[PDB]
RNA sequence: CCCACCCAUACCCCGCCCUCAGGGUAGAAACGAUGCCCUGAGGAGUAGGCGGCCGUGGAGGUCAGUGACGAAGCCUAGGGC
RNA sequence: CGGGACCGAGGACCGCGCUCUGCAAGGAUGCUGGCGUAAUGGUCACCAGCGACCCGUCUUGAAACACGGACCAAGGAGUCAA
RNA sequence: GAGACCGAUAGCGCACAAGUAGAGUGAUCGAAAGAUGAAAAGCACUUUGAAAAGAGGGUUAAAUAGCACGUGAAAUUGUUGAAAGGGAAGCGCUUGUGACCAGACUUGCGCCCGGCGGAUCAUCCGGUGUUCUCACCGGUGCACUCCGCCGGGCUCAGGCCAG
């Protein structure tokens, strides 16, 4: 006998989405090939967030983003791995590149209507597969009901 | 109809059976194993015996607290009985087959009882009242019973086991 | 747009109407499909570029898929017959299946299944008498 | 008699759900692998003139 | 024809996993069940019980499924099911369904006869 | 076991029985030794004892797993920061207790021995001084390394 | 006190199973990528927790499925997984 | 330098090497004989050597006590709603 | 009029002369129990028995369906065959004996000769289809070229146990 006072660990994250949406396998089949095959740790990291649960995928409003995109970032494409959603207390739009899982019908008009661009996944991984001048953005996941009553 | 020896052909044989027999099953399994095998004339002789209580049917799986005789000694036994209504019954059926072997052609006189065989019928079902109100069965042990009486009646060697042959028989 | 050959292959990797299950392995009644196996290489109704070849009443049948008439399904094969000899078909065969790049993976299974066709197109050999054995069956 | 018997099913899901219908029905290679005989069929989807 | 060339079938463990007690108890089929008691031997596997059945038991994942002739039997109810076997006749064999009738059957045996597959009971309902 | 010595096994490596592993003499190493005399047996191993250890049962610890030191390439390519860049350099490290004695020892996965040929003595949970197996025999560790190996 | 010897599911070497872990695999001659290839470690278990599979009655789809040239059921010191 | 035992995983080449026309160097080949069938192998019944308490259930820490079980077939117990 | 309900120990207590038969002074309590076969063709006639029935012999597609009736499991029993047994049997590991069996194998592929039977040999021309350079069809082969078959010879690979 061998003697273990400590125990190996498997593992506790995922390591594949519980979804069966078959553009988000394929989205993974593509993220998981960057992710092999390039040094960038935004490929990984946008690899592991779509294997995500919905809750910790919090939507991300255009108000956020353009909070996001002040002090230099202007220039720079807006990454999100949720919905993008409209917030109509934000009056005026900036022109912005925004890629995301998904966008509500009315963020993507008031995007495309300030003159920005709209982009989906494999979009950004056709023109920035090393996600080069990107601003990765996540949205506030203590913002639930549940987390409020733990 | 089918008879449990399947192997006997019908033509050269004489068969006999009869079912529902209000008489005892286990009576009729002994006496019917004390004549198993033995030839026509003396199984009858033998069961007028029984009958007359000059030859004991020997009883030997139920025979339980029974009682001992001195005409078990034919059979190696102590216990041993006088069956009659099964000796009744068996020889009625003996004498069935005998006159179906008459009516085939056959030869009575060299037939043997190859085939004989007891079965438990379906029990009569009566009551008898025991005491405090209580009622219990007293219930009837019938049987079927069948006889069929019939006339009385070097490769893949190896090559050093092949040449030792071969050698033994040259001298 | 919203359709692939990946995409269809998701969509029926895990059932489809030519699915064969048993425990010793996944077989598929597609015709498009050499060697008869369940896999994205060899799904040929999903892939846009396949292969299948069919006995004929002398020699093989091969079926290859136009890519250009997807959405037509009459006008969809290129079927040509090899009634010849076996080296001509294996030729021809490999020359569709790898010259002009029209799945060169599967020019080894085209081959086979073209060989394993004309094999089963010869004249069968009598058995051997079955031989008894022991002492119930030889007595 | 009391079980849930009925599924109370969102229109937007059901409208989805016709919708991708609709769009896989234009797709030859799943009519050959939901098992319907298309192989004379001159195009998906097959539109007849409306005169006969 | 002949199996394709494989390693030797090893079988760790030939003789059946007999459930306790039903060697005794008529009632009770052979088919294995766990003991769940908490005071059972063959659960707490005291020497010279039965064994427990167990993965370390498992075959090897080469030689898996494989008839001592080394095919996989793949079962077939008519001409077109055997047809799936054309490429396959090195490593599968055909095993008739129960329920086909002598006929059919005669007509599978020719037809695996042309494909050179091996059929498992191609003896019988003749 | 109590939890002293049991935790002492485990920062030593010795998980299991009829484990080894090479130690620098330290008071420090020394005192950790003598309080787990009740289930060691330890010594002054020679360079013979050191070779065939190493020659024989010999695997490195490579990204956590037991590798067989069949190549001196495998040497060079987790020692050789060190200078240490074949096993007869690592033999030497560990036999003169160089200064990369503790990434040598440590790369080195604890030796799993077999039980001697011979046997041990006829009391073999008695101290060395008293005609056991137990505690401090010095250079006498070369016949058990020798029966053992 | 000394020499030799006996054997545990303990220790050493080798095979096989499973689990865990770490790697490789697309200008695809390309894959049940839910696959395959390489390497290492580990294996008792009540209360309790979790995963995967097997089986039964019925429903939708499918297999152009089986069947009076014999379906289902039942018996079987006959076999295969 | 002898004598013996057990094993042969892998499956084009690639590597580290050496005594370098080649090799014992990232895992067995070569030669030969008998047989080609119940001979090997398997299943069943029995003898033989060794091994082996009657199952739940309850109790407490555990045993013992106690309780259920003559046998077989068919039902037979964590469900539905809010 | 219907059912992702039940299928004769289920479903109403009741698929049947069921709120019946039966029980209780009474109020009330309250079952069990379906299926030969397509068609009775439900066994003429002979024979043995007092009879019940038995045996022949018909009827049927089948009586291995005989108003005990579709199928006919288990407990339990009879006969036959095999075996064991000096105060329990049963079970596990491993041989042995006896009995009974499943596979595997029967030859394949490839070269060199000889004899047949045919020209879907190579090239070129035209037409057509294609993946746009690859193929198919018709003409040309005039037999040192292709394709099958039959006789020999040779190499390799082939089943079981062994040295």
């Amino acid at each position: 006998g061998i003697d273990l006072r400590w125990k190996h660990v498997r593992s506790s994250h995922r390591k594949a989405p519980k979804s069966d949406n078959v553009y988000l396998k394929l989205l993974v089949k593509l993220y998981r090939f960057l992710a092999r095959r390039t040094e960038a740790p935004f490929n990984k990291v946008v690899l592991r967030r779509l294997f995500m649960s919905r809750i910790n995928r919090p939507p991300v409003s255009l108000s956020r983003i353009a909070r996001n995109l002040k002090n230099g970032n202007e220039k720079k494409t807006v990454v999100v791995v949720a919905t993008v959603t409209d917030d109509n207390r934000l009056l005026q739009v900036p022109k912005m590149e925004v890629a995301a899982l998904r966008f509500t019908a009315k963020a993507r008009a008031r995007i495309e209507a300030a003159g920005g661009r709209t982009l989906t996944l494999d979009q950004l991984a056709l023109e920035k597969p090393t996600g080069a001048n990107t601003l990765l953005l996540r949205g506030p996941k203590n913002a639930r009901e549940a987390v409020k009553h733990f | 109809v089918r008879y449990a020896a399947t192997e006997i052909a019908p033509t050269k044989s004489a068969r006999a059976r009869g079912s529902y027999l209000r008489v005892s099953f286990k009576n009729t399994r002994e006496t019917a194993q004390a004549i198993n095998g033995w030839k026509l004339q003396r199984a009858l002789t033998f069961l007028q015996n029984v009958i007359d209580k000059k030859e004991a049917v020997p009883m030997r799986r139920y025979a339980g607290s029974t009682g001992r005789t001195a005409q078990g000694k034919q059979w190696g036994v102590s216990r041993a009985r006088w069956p009659v209504k099964s000796a009744q019954f068996l020889i009625g059926l003996l004498k069935n087959a005998e006159a179906n072997a008459d009516a085939k052609g056959l030869d009575t006189g060299n037939l043997i009882i190859k085939h004989i065989q007891v079965n438990q019928a379906p029990k009569q079902r009566r009551r008898t009242y025991r005491a405090h109100g209580r009622i219990n069965p007293y219930m009837s042990n019938p049987c079927h019973i069948e006889l069929i009486l019939t006339e009385a009646e070097e490769s893949h060697l190896s090559s050093r086991q092949r040449g030792v042959r071969i050698r033994r028989a040259l001298t | 747009s919203n359709v692939s050959a990946d995409l269809i292959w998701e969509v029926s990797r895990n059932y489809n109407s030519f699915l064969v299950k048993q425990r010793t392995g996944t077989f598929s009644r597609d015709a498009l499909n050499l060697t008869n196996q369940h896999s994205r290489k060899h799904a040929g109704f999903v892939n846009d570029k396949a292969l299948g070849i069919v006995p004929a009443e002398k020699g093989v049948k091969v079926i290859a898929k136009k890519v250009k008439a997807a959405n037509k399904p009459a006008s969809s094969l290129y079927t040509v017959t090899y009634k010849s000899t076996a080296r001509k078909a294996y030729k021809a065969i490999a020359s569709q299946a790898a010259k002009h790049g029209y799945r060169a993976d599967l020019r080894q299974a085209a081959v086979a299944r073209a060989s394993a066709i004309l094999r089963s197109q010869r004249p069968v050999k009598p058995e051997p008498p079955k031989k008894l054995r022991g002492a119930a069956a030889r007595r | 008699i009391w079980r849930k018997w009925h599924v109370k099913i969102n229109q937007g899901q059901k409208r989805f759900a016709t919708a991708s219908a609709l769009a896989a029905s234009a797709v030859a290679p799943l009519l050959m692998a939901r098992g319907h005989q298309v192989s004379t069929v001159p195009e998906v989807p097959l539109v007849v003139d409306s005169a006969a | 024809v002949a199996a394709k060339k494989h390693v030797p079938i090893v079988k760790k463990r030939t003789k059946r996993f007999m459930r306790h007690q039903s060697d005794r108890f008529k009632c009770l089929d052979s088919a294995w069940r766990k003991p769940k008691g908490i005071d059972n031997r063959v659960r707490r596997r005291f020497k010279g019980n039965l064994a427990m059945p167990s993965i370390g038991y498992g075959s090897n994942k080469k030689t898996k499924h494989m008839m001592p002739s080394g095919h996989k039997a793949f079962l077939v109810h008519n001409v077109k099911d055997v047809e799936l076997l054309l490429m396959h006749n090195r490593t599968y064999a055909a095993e008739i369904a129960h329920n086909v009738s002598s006929r059919k059957r005669i007509d599978i045996i020719t037809r695996a006869k042309q494909l050179g597959v091996k059929v498992t009971n191609a003896k019988a309902k003749v | 076991i109590p939890p002293k010595p049991r935790k002492i096994l485990q920062l030593l490596r010795l998980r299991q029985i009829n484990n080894g592993v090479f130690v620098k003499v330290t008071k420090a190493t020394a005192e950790m030794i003598k309080i787990v005399e009740p289930w060691v047996a330890y010594g002054y191993p020679n360079l013979k004892s050191v070779r065939e250890l190493i020659y024989k049962r010999g695997y490195g610890k490579v990204n956590g797993q037991r590798i067989p030191l069949t190549d001196n390439a495998i040497i060079e390519e987790n020692l050789g920061k060190y200078g240490i860049i074949c096993i007869e350099d690592l033999i030497h490290e560990i036999f003169t207790v160089g200064p990369n004695f503790k990434q040598a020892a440590n790369f080195l996965w604890p030796f799993k021995l077999s039980n001697p040929n011979g046997g041990f003595r006829p009391r073999k949970f008695k101290h060395f001084i008293e005609g056991g197996d137990l505690g401090n025999r010095e250079e006498h560790i070369n016949a058990l390394i020798r029966a053992m190996n």
